[PDB]
């Protein structure tokens, strides 16, 4: 996926605003939240029963901030982000057995979060910049897969 | 299905929309052409640059037929019945775009009605757009 | 909806299936593992090589629900309802691999029975495969 | 995209017995059959109200011709895809205004009519290379929209 320099430029400056302490976790509950047979693969998480014990689970939002940060590793590599996801990649396939088609529904979902975090500021075209970014980040999380 | 709190759900966001709902519809159509050009394949005939009177006027189309969804909830097959038809004989569009939109309109309202936007309402705005989008296609074939 | 010519078309193929439909969903599944391979995530309790007992065994569980859908296509939601229970609240399998047994089930019928695989009845089968799906997601959410 | 030599050889070995031009017909036939909301693109094709009506007209069988010989041609070109395709993806961009989304569906038949026409022949390891084709010539003519 190929981001403009124009695009390259808006999605870093964003990025650096995003709360990094609550925005993976509020990606992550609103995915257990809007398609719940994604608790799956969460069962270890303790109580995911209502969208407020999601959104409040310690583990929701601890698991979150560790998503989060991989995001930001995709986002410091964007012309490498196969590379970039290839041990995460065998660790969701082999170790986990997470089906890529969830990356997709993430991605979209933390679409949606940044929308909400950042308001008005999350223009159309700063949306297709991240759009860009997170179908490429599924994509490589995906690449590894056999 | 829609469940009696995504009834109340969808009804307070939209409710919200309120006389937003062309603005917000005609956003959500340009942060879609934006993001997802291939939807751009069913408007060769319009000019899609930003603030087009035409995005506008297609914006207040689709968020009227919502408008009506919403009022009519419970029966959503029936009050949408003449789209329907008009979608499988002619508009054609391929079901894959409706989800797009879909997302493209959760976007709009999140970034505009941060206190409508719990994880509650999006999950239950998420059905309702879905149970819209398959109403549209079900006359297809 | 599936017309009065699809209820006719489905029987007519799906009867010439006869003896030979639990070995026909194994094999659908096993075009599906090779053909996309994101579809084994669900299966880390299986040996999927070919021939395995455990492919064996789910194929005829497979093709025993078709059956019985077959059986019941005026009322698929019913006849299909405790199975949908169970993707639901167990199985839990994403919508997009439904579509991806569905073609595979299609290729193998395709691949077994030519005379039966004409257009039309190819138009039937993708309907309901397609309406099988829909009903085995349908209380997910 | 990428097939394995093994891969290659047979796609190669299966294609050299395909008749291009009766199976283009009898694919695009079949597209329009089994998803009709595809005859939008072609109501200058006359009669498509039914299957017999859409696998007989002589325009279907046309048609169907030269995009299964395009199809064919790509076929010499398994490395390079999306270049070989460059020119026709802008054309069914800028010209002919289809959704790319129609490119998987056709694909998809294409597997189907293989299937139909060869029997056992076009066994599970068979199919997946051909997997592999269809998706990589449906992305390859999707490339280039903008
Ligand atoms: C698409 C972006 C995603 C990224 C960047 C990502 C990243 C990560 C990371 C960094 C870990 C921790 C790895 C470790 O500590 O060794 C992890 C674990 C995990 N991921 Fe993902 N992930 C993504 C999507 C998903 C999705 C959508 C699901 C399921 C629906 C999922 C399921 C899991 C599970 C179950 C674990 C192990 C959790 C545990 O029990 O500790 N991941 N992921
Ligand atoms: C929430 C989803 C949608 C709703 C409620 C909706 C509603 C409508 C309505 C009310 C019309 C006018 C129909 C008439 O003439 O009576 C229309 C037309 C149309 N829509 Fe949809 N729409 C939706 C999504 C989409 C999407 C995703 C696409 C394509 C990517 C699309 C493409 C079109 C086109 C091309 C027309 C004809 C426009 C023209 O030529 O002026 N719509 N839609
Ligand atoms: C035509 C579509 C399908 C039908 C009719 C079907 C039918 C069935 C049936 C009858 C069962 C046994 C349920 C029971 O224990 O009572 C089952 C189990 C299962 N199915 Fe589905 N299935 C379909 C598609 C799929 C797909 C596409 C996947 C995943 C890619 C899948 C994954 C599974 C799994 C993992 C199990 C549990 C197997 C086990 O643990 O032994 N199925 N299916
Ligand atoms: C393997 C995928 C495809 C290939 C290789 C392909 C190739 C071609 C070629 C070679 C032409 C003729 C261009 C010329 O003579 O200048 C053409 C025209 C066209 N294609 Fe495609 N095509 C594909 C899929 C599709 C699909 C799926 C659709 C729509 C459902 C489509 C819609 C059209 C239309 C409308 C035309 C113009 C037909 C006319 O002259 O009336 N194509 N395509």
């Amino acid at each position: 996926v190929h981001l403009t320099p124009e695009e390259k430029s808006a999605v870093t400056a964003l990025w650096g605003k995003v709360n990094v302490d609550e925005v993976g976790g509020e990606a992550l509950g609103r995915l257990l939240v809007v398609y719940p047979w994604t608790q799956r693969f969460f069962e270890s998480f303790g109580d995911l029963s209502t969208p407020d014990a999601v959104m409040g689970n310690p583990k929701v939002k601890a698991h979150g901030k560790k998503v989060l940060g991989a995001f930001s590793d995709g986002l410091a590599h964007l012309d490498n982000l196969k590379g970039t996801f290839a041990t995460l990649s065998e660790l969701h396939c082999d170790k986990l057995h997470v089906d890529p088609e969830n990356f997709r529904l993430l991605g979209n979902v933390l679409v949606c979060v940044l929308a909400h975090h950042f308001g008005k500021e999350f223009t159309p075209p700063v949306q297709a910049a991240y759009q860009k970014v997170v179908a490429g980040v599924a994509n490589a999380l995906a690449h590894k897969y056999h | 299905v829609l469940s009696p709190a995504d009834k109340t759900n969808v009804k307070a966001a939209w409710g919200k929309v309120g006389a937003h709902a062309g603005e917000y519809g005609a956003e959500a159509l340009e942060r879609m052409f934006l993001s997802f050009p291939t939807t751009k394949t069913y408007f060769p005939h319009f000019d899609l640059s930003h603030g087009s009177a035409q995005v506008k006027g297609h914006g207040k189309k689709v968020a009227d037929a919502l408008t009506n969804a919403v009022a009519h909830v419970d029966d959503m097959p029936n009050a949408l019945s003449a789209l329907s038809d008009l979608y499988a004989h002619k508009l054609r569009v391929d079901p894959v775009n409706f989800k797009l939109l879909s997302h493209c309109l959760l976007v709009t309202l999140a970034a505009h009605l941060p206190a409508e936007f719990t994880p509650a309402v999006h999950a239950s705005l998420d059905k309702f757009l879905a149970s819209v989008s398959t109403v549209l296609t079900s006359k297809y074939r």
